[PDB]
Order: C-alpha cells, then sequence, then structure tokens
C-alpha cells in the first residue's frame, strides 16, 4: 500500500492510497516509508463490496424464460441469467520501482563500506572523499546542515553527532550496548527547538 | 445424389496405401475420405453446398469377399463385403442426426450433437441455467437422417452342406435406404460392428455380443 506524497495533496485533504502489485522481481522493492517511483499501469480488479445500492451488473444475453415451477425469479432467476455485479477498485500494477530521490546516481542492489562506495559514480566518490578530508568538515557540516538557525552551535554540533552515531556492540553474556545518542532539547519559547528538529526530519 | 462411388480397384492401382489402410480402419478412413470429397465438390462446384452439406463415399469392387457363415471376431471393425437375399426390410425411419435439446427447465436450446451410430447422445448441463435436469428433443431445430434395418441372409443356393443359412442385420443410412427389398440379391460393403448397445450384460446368458454391419455400399445383382 502506498499514499499521495505531501507535496501533491489538496486543501483539505486526506492522502488518498491505492495497493500496488508488485510481480516477480519487483517483488521486495519498496519498504514501508520508502519515498518510491512506481511505474507500471493502472488496472482494475473486480471488487465485491455492494450495498450502496444495486448497480451495473452483467448477464446472458440469451433469451431464457424458466417454465411453471422454475420461473427464473428470485435467487434462481439470478443465478439462471448468470447475473453479477460490476464492481471495481483501480489498482497500479508497477512492472518496475525506483526510489523518488536517488542517493547515489550508479546503482542500488548487504551494506558494507565498500558497497557504498561503488554503488556511487566518480563524482560523487570524488566529494565524499574530498569532504573526508576536509579538516574543519565539522564546522562546515554545522553550517551546512543548519543555514537559517544563528548562534545554539553546540546544539548543531550535538545534533550532527547523533546523525553519525556511535558503534553499537554486544557483550558476550548477551548484554547489548547502545551505539546511537539521543538528544534533547530544552528551552523557552521560540529558540528554534522545532527548527531543529524540522531541518532533521526534512 | 450426395454418393461419390469410389472404386476400390481403382484406389489401389492409384494409392495403394490408402487401399491397404482402408479395411482395418474404415470408421476413421471412411470420414477422411467424406471430408476431402466434399473439399473437392465444393471446389468443383461453390453452390452444391446448400444441396447437401455431405458426401458419402461408397466404396466398390473390395476384395474381401467374405461369406455370411465367415464372420468373425477378427473382421469386427472392419470393412467386409459380403452377398445374401434381403428378407426384411423396416421403413425408412428418421434417426437424429445433429440433435437439438431444449432445456425443459428453461427452455434454451442446446447446441447440435452429433448422433454416432454407437450411443445416445445424453447432454450434461444446460449452458445457461446448469441443470442437469430433463431436456427433451427439439424437434424443429433437430436435423434427421434416413435410417433402415434390413436383415440379409444368404442366398440358398450357396448354403450348400445341409446347415442352416446365417443372416446378419445391416443398416442403410441416408442414401442407401430404399435401395434394397425384401427378396432381392445384393451385395453389401459395410463394416463388421459390434459396439453400441447390444452386449447381453443382462445376465440371460453368456457375455455375447451382437454384431451388425454398418452398410457403406450396396449394389443389387439384376437388370433395373
Ligand atoms: N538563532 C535563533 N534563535 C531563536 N529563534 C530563531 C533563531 N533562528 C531562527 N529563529 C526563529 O524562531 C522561530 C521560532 O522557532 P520554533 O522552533 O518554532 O519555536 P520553539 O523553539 O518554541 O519550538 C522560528 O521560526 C525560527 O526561524
Ligand atoms: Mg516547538
Ligand atoms: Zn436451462
Amino acid at each position: 500500500r502506498i499514499q499521495e506524497t505531501q507535496a501533491e495533496l489538496p486543501r483539505g485533504s486526506i492522502p488518498r492510497s491505492l495497493e500496488v502489485i508488485l510481480r516477480a522481481e519487483a517483488v521486495e522493492s519498496a519498504q514501508a516509508g520508502d519515498k518510491c517511483d512506481f511505474t507500471g499501469t493502472l488496472i482494475v480488479v473486480p471488487d465485491v463490496s455492494k450495498l450502496s445500492t444495486p448497480g451495473a451488473r452483467a448477464e446472458t444475453n440469451s433469451r431464457v424464460s424458466g417454465v411453471d415451477g422454475y420461473e427464473t425469479e428470485g435467487i434462481r432467476g439470478l443465478r439462471a441469467l448468470g447475473v453479477r455485479d460490476l464492481s471495481y477498485r483501480l489498482v497500479f500494477l508497477a512492472c518496475c520501482v525506483a526510489p523518488t530521490n536517488p542517493r547515489f546516481g550508479g546503482k542500488e542492489l548487504e551494506q558494507t563500506a565498500e558497497s557504498i562506495k561503488n554503488q556511487m559514480t566518480v563524482k560523487e566518490w570524488e566529494k565524499v572523499f574530498e569532504m573526508s578530508q576536509d579538516k574543519n568538515l565539522y564546522h562546515n557540516l554545522c553550517t551546512s546542515l543548519f543555514p537559517t538557525i544563528h548562534g545554539n552551535d553546540e546544539v548543531k554540533r550535538g545534533v550532527l553527532l547523533m546523525l553519525f552515531g556511535g558503534v553499537p556492540k554486544t557483550t558476550g553474556e548477551g548484554t547489548s550496548l547502545r551505539g546511537d545518542i539521543n538528544v534533547c532539547i530544552v528551552g523557552d519559547p521560540s529558540t528554534a527547538k522545532s527548527q531543529f528538529l524540522k531541518h532533521v526530519e526534512e | 445424389r450426395e454418393s461419390l462411388v469410389v472404386n476400390y480397384e481403382d484406389l489401389a492401382a492409384r494409392e495403394h496405401v490408402l487401399a491397404y489402410f482402408l479395411p482395418e480402419a474404415p470408421a476413421e478412413l471412411l470420414q477422411i475420405f467424406d471430408e476431402a470429397a466434399l473439399e473437392v465438390v465444393l471446389a468443383m462446384y461453390p453452390k452444391y453446398d446448400r444441396i447437401t452439406n455431405h458426401i458419402h463415399v461408397r466404396i466398390s469392387h473390395l476384395p474381401l469377399v467374405e461369406e455370411l457363415r465367415s464372420l468373425r471376431q477378427l473382421h469386427l471393425n472392419q470393412l467386409i463385403r459380403t452377398s445374401g437375399v434381403v428378407t426384411s426390410c423396416t421403413g425408412v425411419l428418421p434417426q437424429l442426426s445433429m440433435v437439438k435439446y431444449n432445456c425443459n427447465k428453461c427452455n434454451f436450446v442446446l447446441g447440435p450433437f452429433c448422433q454416432s451410430q454407437n450411443q445416445e447422445v445424453k447432454p450434461g448441463s444446460c449452458p445457461e441455467c446448469q441443470s442437469a435436469g430433463p431436456f427433451e428433443v427439439n424437434m424443429e431445430e433437430t436435423i434427421y437422417q434416413n435410417y433402415q434395418r434390413i436383415r440379409i441372409q444368404e442366398s440358398p443356393g450357396k448354403v450348400a452342406a445341409g446347415r442352416l443359412p446365417r443372416s446378419k442385420d445391416a443398416i442403410l443410412l441416408a442414401d442407401l435406404v430404399d435401395s434394397c427389398k425384401p427378396g432381392d440379391e445384393i451385395e453389401l460393403t459395410g463394416i463388421y460392428h459390434n459396439n453400441y448397445d447390444g452386449s447381453l450384460n443382462t445376465a440371460n446368458g453368456f457375455p455375447v455380443f451382437a454384431t451388425v454391419i454398418l452398410a457403406n455400399h450396396v449394389a443389387k445383382k439384376d437388370n433395373k
């Protein structure tokens, strides 16, 4: 099940949801919460749902008429004439799924560092390597992540480190060591807490 | 006349494989020959499809002349040629050929079914109302074919040692009817037939089979 993206919504409306059918090799390609592009066809699927009223229906064109004792009326008459409701619903049948905004322009696919690097293009990894070698990268990331926020440098730095996170571990006894930091901003009104959260969300 | 007489001598002289296949499986071979004769006639005469739409091929001068006392289970399903004297002959009866049925529960007319010589065609469901229930012949939309049973016994001159003449039933269809008459001495070509509905399963005795000859060609022995 997918649903309408937020930028597509008209005024006063809830996002429409349609169910897309993925087949043989596209079959695991869209995960919950993923912004995806689906290429395929919009199809109708006969759905069994009525009592809005009797609606459109199909029946034989052959002019049969039940004899006395077998009058083609009621349920026997509907069964004899092959009467069925022509009720349908729209469904997308996707031949192909792609991320809407791809991360690396090269090629998606175990997610090791080399897999991510191979996933890139040449210019993309030029940039990645460049900024990895960037002295003063910490400040540059803080400034390029929160441009419109003045001051609050520590909050920028901490939110950045949250974005990068630590290393999860497992103890021999089975204890799991948390490897990603949590940050809480406490502040007076209008000090841009919601703005930090919106920056990170977007 | 809707019937083409083919000489077996000519067929064998031209093409001997068909002639050798002909008396072993004559039901199939005669079906094929009828279809091909229809094609050749419709090619020669395009307007003849509205006359008969079925051409019968009658095989003539078959060399496999067996007298009635000599037919065995070896001969079953084979094209045989015999001779004898017609002793009885029913009237021309109408037999179902392409039978349309009425579903007498919803009155739908169930499409034409071929009537074989072997068994009664019995419809299954009605295509519309899906009733297995009773049907009836639609006798207005059915097409029929002429039917006639004759009993043919050996000519009394042939039966000789002091023994009794043997007789077989033969079935004449649709052109062969009224080609014989009680008292006629004829040459009968036909399929020695076993499998329709007569097998004595009623424990009235031994499990013996009644046999008939599906006449394919009748040739009287006299002036005209
Ligand atoms: N350096 C800053 N300090 C305080 N407020 C700022 C700063 N920069 C921008 N603002 C503005 O203050 C407004 C209130 O921010 P908001 O996060 O909505 O309030 P709150 O912090 O109460 O959730 C925002 O529109 C934001 O743009
Ligand atoms: Mg707030
Ligand atoms: Zn019916």
